[PDB]
């Protein structure tokens, strides 16, 4: 009868970078999301699969809660399908999306007058991730045939570009903290209820 | 695997390192511009150095994907631009060289003063006490002075410095497989490989030539009647079929007849309109004065300011504790942010200004989206004329009345809007055979058609025929007047106004029959018209990623630059000068000179 990680994942220090997000198994355990829907300051609250408040009423197996950081022009593809430049080629949506995406500003802390390049994203992979991967693996870019052995060089790039998170940016260009809800109910023993 | 796939990449690596490097050196910059300290000097020479250094590191890289096996029009400009590698080209020590001379030069200019033949500890700069006198001074003897004294004391010393910039530009620009350093400039409205929009490089000249020949009917009844006029302020000076003495045209060089104003004004007596005793009555400030020039914007469709713009522009002179640089500039720093630094008087000139650079700043915001290398205008002459359109707009008595500064019970007569054209075509048509034939004997000395021993005696025959303007001094090869403007001793191309001038009146006139605009074009306001600010974002949107010539179709649906409707704009005037001449000889000869006697 234990409330679900309410402040642990929301409310954290700082969220992970989006090629590295990490997820946490939200699970055993009631969940706030009644009163937590109606905070409202966040800049895109879209749940893709179920009702915001009516999803109290019933459990789910294992919601799968995954958080990291992104910018405005970026939250439009943390979507089921969309495949800009973020859910190809680190976290890519499923289409048969069923959970919640929650995205709100975060300038006043995630980013910091002097480029906090703390947060990255992998631009550059050899193939499209596939629903619900994560990669963080720092392999050098094979883009040239040529052989690229940990070299960085000529059509060889290290594959984690950061964001230069500065506050003086555009709203579009501006940190997000954001959150997936991934609900999934099954066979297997639910024990998230509302 | 191929070479379209891998310089696309390489450009994707370079678009991001791009954008961080570039936003670093512009916040130095800006720093430095609004907060003056050695320190943020330092700042932002150790930004814009490592942003330097990226571009030549990245240029060499681009060097290595030829233009021949890509296809992808997008891919080839980006990459043609970031090859460019100029002055690279020649050997490090003539690089060292022409740099030297570069920097000799504009410091010569920067710090050539000239003393009184009185006072050997007195001197004047060029800004501010010789432009001062050049701009106020109605006395002959004071003016000339002031004008031989500038071309003397510090023309002579530029003369050796810009005979070796002409070898070496020449050496430059035929090494990147251009026939002068003339034609490398030119290179800028080239356009290859799209059929139905390609343009050379001499096509350029043509067409510059083609046009002004037709200016030449408005340009000749304007010179007459000035003549007339100043005649008349300075009867034992000046004759009525020779050219006009130099030191008589409002600026050091005769650039613009704008500050001839004063002594050629037709209906001197009728009231100039100025709202800046109405800004101030409604207390008006400079936060108003940018709020009207977005409310302006957004009511033609046009998207509001970003909330950065409002956080972080300079809309003031930022009191008397910190100095900062005060000649109003519009700053895209790239990545959402956007800014205008001007220390704004609650006048009517700034009010103009304001909506000149918010201009600037709407056409940055439209292309946005472009790629790094693309968010620039069409060509050289786009941003200016776009930004000209604007005070052309909120200049009109049914703006100005629209905006509650101008009284209802404002008469509009037959005699104020001619006082207003002709400020207005002492200004902008005046500057038109001045800055052709500026630029057409660059070409040729570039080109190699003036030696060296007739440099100076060609440049006082081509003011002399093309422009009606006659030096008050003979002068010998020791000078090098062409030098003497900021623009001929700091290495930028001058073309640029001609081409800015007549685009800015195609925008007008296509903008206005797209609002639906009655009457002369001059009195037009393109306020409250969604149509023609979407056929202008058609065109903003586009930043350079379609040729020139596209860009220009896009607004007026014609794919050259054309003067009809400058002559249009200033048909009005140009009918009342025909008229006003019927008593003055039009033209001149070239032979008479204050000197000859
Ligand atoms: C123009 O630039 C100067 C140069 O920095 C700014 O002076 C700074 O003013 C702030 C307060 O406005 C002060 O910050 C101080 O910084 C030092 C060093 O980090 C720190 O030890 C102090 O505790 C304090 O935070 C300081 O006077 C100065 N900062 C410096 C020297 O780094 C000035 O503020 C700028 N003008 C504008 C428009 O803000
Ligand atoms: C020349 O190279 C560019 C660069 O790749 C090519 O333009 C690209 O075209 C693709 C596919 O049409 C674009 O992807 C699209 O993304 C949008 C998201 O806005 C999405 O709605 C579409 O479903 C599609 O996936 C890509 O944006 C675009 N690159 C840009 C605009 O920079 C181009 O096709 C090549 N050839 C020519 C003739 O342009
Ligand atoms: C910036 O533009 C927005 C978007 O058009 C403006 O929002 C409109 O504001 C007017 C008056 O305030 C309303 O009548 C409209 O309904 C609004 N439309 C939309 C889509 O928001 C906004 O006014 C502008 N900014 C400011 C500070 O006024
Ligand atoms: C552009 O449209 C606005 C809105 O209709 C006009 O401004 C209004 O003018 C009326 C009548 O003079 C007045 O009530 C107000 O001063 C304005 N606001 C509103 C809400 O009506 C404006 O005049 C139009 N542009 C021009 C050039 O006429
Ligand atoms: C001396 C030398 O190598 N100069 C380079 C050349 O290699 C390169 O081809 C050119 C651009 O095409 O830029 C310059
Ligand atoms: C302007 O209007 C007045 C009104 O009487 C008229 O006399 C004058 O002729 C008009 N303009 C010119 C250029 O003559």
């Amino acid at each position: 009868t234990n409330l679900c990680p309410f402040d642990e994942v929301f409310n954290a220090t700082t969220f992970a970078s989006v090629y590295a997000w990490n997820r946490k198994r939200i699970s055993n355990c009631v969940a706030d999301y009644s009163v937590l829907y109606n905070f409202a300051p966040f800049f895109t609250f879209k749940c893709y699969g179920v009702s915001p408040t009516k999803l109290n009423d019933l459990c789910f197996t294992n919601v799968y809660a995954d958080s990291f950081v992104i910018r405005g022009n970026e939250v439009s593809q943390i979507a089921p399908g969309q495949t800009g430049n973020i859910a190809d080629y680190n976290y890519k949506l499923p289409d048969d999306f069923t959970g919640c995406v929650i995205a709100w500003n975060s300038n006043k802390l995630d980013s910091k007058v002097g480029g906090n390049y703390n947060y990255r994203y992998r631009l550059f992979r050899k193939s499209n991730l596939k629903p619900f991967e994560r990669d963080i693996s720092t392999e050098i870019y094979q883009a040239g045939n040529k052989p690229c052995n940990g070299v960085a060089g000529v059509n060889c790039y290290f594959p984690l570009q950061s964001y230069g998170f500065r506050p003086t940016y555009g709203v579009g260009h501006q940190p997000y903290r954001v959150v997936v809800l991934s609900f999934e109910l099954l066979h297997a023993p639910a024990t998230v209820c509302g | 695997s191929t070479i379209e796939e891998q310089a696309k990449t390489f450009l994707d690596k370079f678009n991001h390192e791009a954008e961080d490097l570039f936003y670093q050196s512009s916040l130095a910059s800006w720093n430095y511009n609004t907060n003056i300290t050695e320190e943020n000097v330092q700042n932002m020479n150790n930004a814009g150095d490592k942003w330097s250094a990226f571009l030549k590191e990245q240029s060499t890289l681009a060097q290595m994907y030829p233009l021949q096996e890509i296809q992808n029009l997008t891919v080839k400009l980006q990459l043609q631009a970031l090859q460019q590698n100029g002055s690279s080209v020649l050997s490090e020590d003539k690089s060292k060289r022409l740099n030297t001379i570069l920097n000799t030069m504009s410091t010569i200019y920067s710090t050539g003063k000239v003393c009184n033949p009185d006072n050997p500890q007195e001197c004047l700069l060029l800004e501010p006490g010789l432009n001062e006198i050049m701009a106020n001074s109605l006395d002959y003897n004071e003016r000339l002075w002031a004008w031989e004294s500038w071309r003397s004391e510090v023309g002579k010393q530029l003369r050796p410095l810009y005979e070796e910039y002409v070898v070496l530009k020449n050496e430059m620009a035929r090494a990147n497989h251009y026939e002068d350093y003339g034609d490398y400039w030119r290179g800028d409205y080239e356009v290859n490989g799209v059929d139905g929009y390609d343009y050379s490089r001499g096509q350029l000249i043509e067409d510059v030539e083609h046009t002004f020949e037709e200016i030449k009917p408005l340009y000749e009844h304007l010179h007459a009647y000035v003549r007339a006029k100043l005649m008349n302020a300075y009867p034992s000076y000046i004759s009525p079929i020779g050219c006009l003495p130099a030191h008589l045209l409002g600026d050091m060089w005769g650039r613009f007849w704008t500050n001839l104003y004063s002594l050629t004004v037709p209906f001197g007596q009728k009231p100039n309109i100025d709202v800046t005793d109405a800004m101030v009555d409604q207390a008006w400030d400079a936060q108003r004065i940018f709020k009207e020039a977005e409310k302006f914007f957004v009511s033609v469709g046009l998207p509001n300011m970003t909330q950065g713009f409002w956080e972080n522009s300079m809309l003031t002179d930022p009191g008397n504790v910190q100095k900062a640089v005060c000649h109003p500039t519009a700053w895209d720093l790239g990545k959402g942010d956007f800014r205008i630094l001007m220390c704004t008087k609650v006048t009517m000139d700034d009010f103009l200004t304001a909506h000149h650079e918010m201009g600037h700043i709407q056409y940055d915001m439209a292309y946005a989206a472009q790629p790094f290398l693309l968010r620039n205008g069409a060509n050289e002459g786009f941003h200016e004329a776009v930004g000209e359109i604007m005070s052309l707009s909120a200049a009109t008595p049914k703006h100005l009345k629209s905006i509650g500064l101008l009284s209802p019970d404002f008469q509009e007569d037959n005699e104020t809007e001619i006082n207003f054209l002709l400020k207005q075509a002492l200004t902008i048509v005046g500057t038109l055979p001045f800055t052709y034939m500026l630029e057409k004997w660059r070409w040729m000395v570039f080109k190699g058609e003036i030696p060296k021993d007739q440099w100076m005696k060609k440049w006082w025959e081509m003011k002399r025929e093309i422009v009606g303007v006659v030096e008050p001094v003979p002068h010998d090869e020791t000078y090098c007047d062409p030098a003497s403007l900021f623009h001929v001793s700091n290495d930028y191309s001058f073309i640029r106004y001609y081409t800015r001038t007549l685009y800015q009146f195609q925008f007008q006139e296509a903008l206005c029959q797209a609002a639906k605009h009655e009457g002369p074009l001059h009195k037009c306001d393109i306020s409250n018209s969604t149509e023609a600010g979407q056929k202008l974002f058609n065109m903003l949107r586009l930043g350079k990623s379609e040729p020139w010539t596209l860009a220009l179709e896009n607004v007026v649906g014609a794919k050259n630059m054309n003067v009809r409707p400058l002559l249009n704009y200033f048909e009005p005037l140009f009918t009342w000068l025909k008229d006003q001449n019927k008593n003055s000889f039009v033209g001149w000869s070239t032979d008479w000179s204050p000197y000859a006697d």
